[PDB]
């Protein structure tokens, strides 16, 4: 198993782990990538699918 | 000379602001968010918020 780092976009990477804690607790939260802190609460929003 | 022999009662209106809306910042919020270490940095700056 050979392994190259070019400088096009990074494909192949390991899994990553998962974790929840939802309503009335402020958290440090990582959302693929979006970092933040806050307390996170159920939406009525309508996100579009994409 | 002239002198007027009728009159006209005249209302007029006249529009004048009192007051602005209300408004409070909460500094440290507004510069920082929810971030500790900001926060700290902020700490440096003084009474500024104040």
């Amino acid at each position: 198993l050979s392994f190259e780092l070019l400088h096009a976009p990074a494909t192949v990477c390991g899994p990553k782990k998962s974790t929840n804690l939802v309503k009335n607790k402020c958290v440090n939260f990582n959302f693929n990538g979006l970092t933040g802190t806050g307390v996170l609460t159920e939406s009525n929003k309508k996100f579009l699918p994409f | 000379i002239a002198i007027p022999t009728n009159f006209t009662i005249s209302v007029t209106t006249e529009i004048l602001p009192v007051s602005m809306t209300k408004t409070s910042v909460d500094c440290t919020m507004y510069i920082c968010g929810d971030s500790t270490e900001c926060s700290n940095l902020l700490l440096q700056y003084g009474s500024f918020c104040t």
